[PDB]
């Protein structure tokens, strides 16, 4: 999806 | 009663969920709100997902955070399967079986940031400031908008949250302590704490402040 993910 | 959002799905996968919701007369929306009861996350076969804003807010709100497999398996059995059986167990960052979603569902009377005052001090990327503020509020914190506005007192615990990467040529995140007396931590302190639904020690997140 267009949704940002939050990784390190 | 029930109201779902999805996260991490392709526009298509959203369409199977859409078919499912239509058939069962389940509320499905694109935006998460206080009324949302379920956040349907794309996961791998062991119910591990990616950390999205909807994932964080779902846990912060004590909602059902369940795998997309709930939908596909339900369709496959033309029944309406039980959420529990598909709860997300962890994520690709904080642990495959941390059981954060279940802990949040089960800890609404003892929120992780209860008794904390937090200032989300910008700038930030990929996550609008007022959503980070909502997240911490849902988690029991009191939101403070300006550094000069922290409540004072030995019983108060102020914390400044920043995202160092968001700044540039602005080693100014080291100069916040000069404006206030509060530990300064990265946004990861918030994000890890929420995903695990356990307030992390500030130590590994602390940002050195110039005297």
């Amino acid at each position: 999806s267009t949704s940002p993910t939050f990784n390190k | 009663r029930m109201s779902m959002v999805v996260s991490g799905l392709t526009p298509e996968e959203f369409m199977l969920v859409y078919k499912f919701a239509r058939k069962h007369h389940i509320t499905l929306t694109n935006l998460i709100t206080e009324e949302t009861t379920h956040v349907v996350m794309k996961t791998d076969a062991e119910f591990v997902c990616e950390r999205t804003l909807k994932y964080f807010l779902g846990i912060a709100g004590g909602k059902w955070v369940v795998s997309y497999f709930w939908v596909t398996q339900s369709i496959k059995e033309r029944k309406m399967l039980n959420e529990h059986d598909f709860e997300v167990r962890g994520d690709v960052v904080n642990g495959r079986n941390h059981q954060g979603p279940k802990r949040a569902r089960e800890s609404q009377d003892r929120k992780i940031f209860r008794g904390l005052e937090i200032c989300c001090y910008g700038p930030f990327t990929n996550m609008p400031t007022d959503q980070l503020e909502w997240m911490v509020q849902l988690c029991g914190a009191s939101v403070v908008k300006e550094l000069s506005s922290f409540t004072l007192g030995t019983g108060v615990h102020p914390i400044v949250v920043v995202q160092p990467d968001a700044w540039t040529e602005d080693n100014g995140f080291h100069a916040i302590g000069q404006m206030c007396e509060a530990p300064v931590v990265t946004r990861e302190w918030v994000l890890d704490s929420v995903a695990l639904y356990q307030c992390q020690e500030l130590d590994t997140y602390l940002i050195p402040q110039i005297p």
